[PDB]
């Protein structure tokens, strides 16, 4: 796997904060041959969250296959505590003046520093139990933005789903209208990114797209959250998989607030047109060209099979939908693969999917097959009458059965 | 206007580059209502671009409506625009095809044209095979490529794509190059009635049985 | 049979070698053999032709 196509400037440019080390140990550990780009940003910026147990440990599984500064380390720890016991410090005198503000920036600077130093589970306790003693509506957004990230951080998205409905529902819902579709703060879009990137999470692809198209280019950048070009690749690949043709065209192909999304990514734009325009080898194969790229992702990693398959079937199943007799070589020709490869997938689409006709192996042809109401009903009302009939003569036995007092004792 | 005029430009700039559906057909629209009432001497060149529009909406059908430019437009020198919007508005293939090709420096060397003039030619062809499938039952296909002009395979292409699209209701034969068209209406309701009964009783026998015990 | 009874659920004209690897009958006379015993009992509508070797499904 040669990739030179994928450039570590900008990629690491698109994010920013402690995401950023998670998802470099994930390409790094998950694909190999980056030997000198990652090296150099490893040296240059590999400084972070004072953590190398495990990147010693890992770099020395590297070497060996193919260290600890005490000074430094010591030096790391001492400002570390020191910085947060003067934290500490201020944060008596200002609950000792008592002042809302105060305390406040305090709990805010004790986030930032958590964050900083990698504890996250006391910060969000800490958050949890300051929420009560927040009252303007700039800090309760604030704070619930807060706890929102660390829950993304910690990987519990059914827990912060309910965090992102309710700091949708409080402020008048949802602005009402939604300040002129969104104000120029971007706070709405934040929550919509981070309720579709939990609904993915969640394996909810449908919520997820729905989630994610609606974010708007306004908001740029953001780097503590997902890349503009993840969002638009998620937002396309759950489209696709997920949503119908009628959908697909009046929330993607016409929408005129993805298309500039989708700017950013070409390779997916092509993808979803020449789906929608029936091109379904030329879609197949760029998809899976694509593949590889996709499963050095983070997020999208272990969903990468099921949408694959999904966005096969549906269009297996569009293919056949204006035909009443197919013929399969060219449907093979088409999807990319052999005539029985394609018969073994149309048999197990017809067992239990969408797909209601009937193969012909002698000309290797697809027949629709039309099913008449009439005899359905028939048999379906007879089945009914025959089972109905069984029924009460047992439950007339068991009727029986019972007055008589029939029953099996002990000895 | 210093902000809202470079705003407005660059808008228009893109949407004239790429074309977002209807947000650059508002804006399309509303810039060429800007260059009729500002603009009066570029009339000349604006013509054409109010008759594409005319034909892209395909909704007001009144191009012809202002008397004044009836004098100016019977000059032979700029006539090209006024015959397409008759053959487009007639719905007829071989007058469009014939006009477009036959005439020359006019239509073909505009980029702002010819980025349009495809679902031009499309929508003709579109209504044309709507109104022709109409009272056949079983068609062929070749039949159809001679009607319209096109080779077999964009005719099947577009069935495919106006069967998808829930406009033409039929379904295409392969093998024999044909389309069939659903015509015979069945009496449905009664069979789905007594399917809806049947499990109805199905389910309160199984109740009615079960209340024993 | 339960299988080669499926298979009528989803093909029209089957070819007795390659149906006898599906249902692991191992063998096309073994197969026609097995369809000819469930046409005779009434469990299946299908007719065998010997000269393509190729069982077709009615179901009708």
């Amino acid at each position: 796997v040669e990739n030179p196509s994928l450039d570590l400037e900008q990629y690491a440019a698109s994010y920013s904060g402690l995401m950023r080390i998670e998802r470099l140990q994930f390409i790094a550990d998950h694909c190999p041959t980056l030997r000198v780009e990652a090296l150099k940003m490893a040296l240059s910026f590999v400084q972070r969250t004072f953590n190398v147990d495990m990147y010693e440990e890992i770099h020395r599984k590297l070497s060996e296959a193919t260290a600890l500064d005490t000074a430094w380390v010591e030096a790391t720890r001492k400002k570390a505590l020191l910085k947060l016991e003067k934290l500490d410090t201020d944060l008596k005198n200002y609950k000792g003046n008592s002042i809302k503000e105060s305390i406040r920036r305090g709990h805010d600077d004790l986030g930032d520093h958590y964050l900083d130093c990698g504890d996250l589970s006391n910060a969000l306790k800490c958050y949890s139990r300051a929420r009560d003693y927040c009252t303007s509506a700039k800090h309760v957004i604030n704070m619930c933005l807060n706890v929102i990230k660390v829950s993304v951080y910690l990987q519990n998205w059914s827990h912060v789903l309910s965090y992102v409905s309710k700091a949708e529902s409080t402020p008048e819902i949802a602005e009402q209208r939604g300040e002129r579709d969104s104000q120029t703060q971007a706070i709405l879009t934040k929550l919509k990114c981070a309720a579709g990137l939990a609904e993915l999470a969640a394996r909810k692809y449908k919520q997820a797209a729905k989630c994610l198209l609606l974010a708007s280019f306004d908001h740029c950048d953001f780097p503590e959250l997902l890349s503009p070009s993840n969002v638009a690749i998620y937002g396309g690949l759950c489209a696709l998989a997920t949503f119908d043709r009628q959908e697909l065209q009046r929330n993607v192909i016409s929408s005129s607030s993805f298309k500039l999304f989708l700017e950013l990514e070409p390779q997916v734009r092509d993808i979803i047109f020449k789906f929608y325009e029936s091109k379904y080898a030329s879609c197949l194969k760029m998809l899976d060209e694509m593949k590889d790229n996709l499963l050095l992702d983070m997020y999208l990693a272990p969903h990468v099979r099921t949408l694959y398959t999904q966005i096969r079937n549906r269009a297996l199943i569009q293919y056949f939908s204006p035909y009443v007799s197919a013929d399969m070589h060219r449907m093979a020709a088409a999807f990319n693969t052999t005539v029985a490869a394609l018969e073994d997938e149309l048999t197990q689409l017809i067992l239990e999917g969408l797909i209601s006709a009937r193969v012909d192996s002698h000309s290797k042809i697809l027949y629709a097959r039309d099913v008449d109401q009439r005899s359905t009903t028939f048999e379906k009302s007879l089945l009914m009458g025959k089972e109905f009939q069984r029924r009460a003569k047992a439950m007339m036995l068991r009727a029986a059965v019972l007055r008589n007092q029939i029953h099996v004792k002990s000895p | 206007p210093l902000i809202m005029g470079v705003i407005r430009e660059c808008g228009g700039k893109m949407h004239l580059r790429e074309g977002e559906f209807e947000k650059a057909h508002t804006d399309f629209f509303e810039a060429f209502k800007n260059y009729d009432e500002s603009g009066s001497p570029r009339r000349t060149t604006c013509l054409k671009y109010l008759v594409l529009a005319n034909m892209l909406m395909k909704s007001g059908i009144n191009p012809f409506d202002s008397q004044e430019a009836k004098p100016y437009k019977n000059d032979p020198e700029i006539l090209a625009m006024t015959n397409l919007v008759s053959a487009y508005q007639n719905n007829d293939i071989t007058e469009f095809e014939k006009i477009l090709k036959t005439n020359h420096s006019n239509i073909m060397d505009d980029p702002f044209i010819r980025e349009h003039i495809e679902e031009l030619l499309r929508n003709i062809r579109t209504q044309v095979l709507i109104k022709l499938i109409k009272p056949y039952t079983r068609i062929h296909i070749p039949f159809i490529s001679k009607e319209l002009n096109i080779d077999v395979a964009d005719v099947e292409s577009l069935l495919v794509q106006c069967i998808l699209d829930n406009t033409i209701h039929g379904r295409i034969d392969q093998v024999n190059q044909l389309l069939e068209l659903d015509h015979q209406k069945r009496g449905g309701a009664r069979y789905t009635a007594l399917d809806k009964w049947t499990n109805q009783l199905n389910s309160l026998n199984q109740a009615v049985v079960s209340k024993l015990a | 049979k339960k299988n080669i009874q499926r298979l009528t659920k989803t093909f029209l004209t089957l070819s007795l070698q390659d149906m006898a690897s599906r249902v692991q009958l191992s063998g096309p006379q073994e197969a026609e053999k097995y369809v000819l015993h469930m046409i005779e009992d009434g469990e299946i509508f299908a007719s065998i032709n010997q000269k393509d070797g190729m069982v077709s499904f009615h179901d009708n």
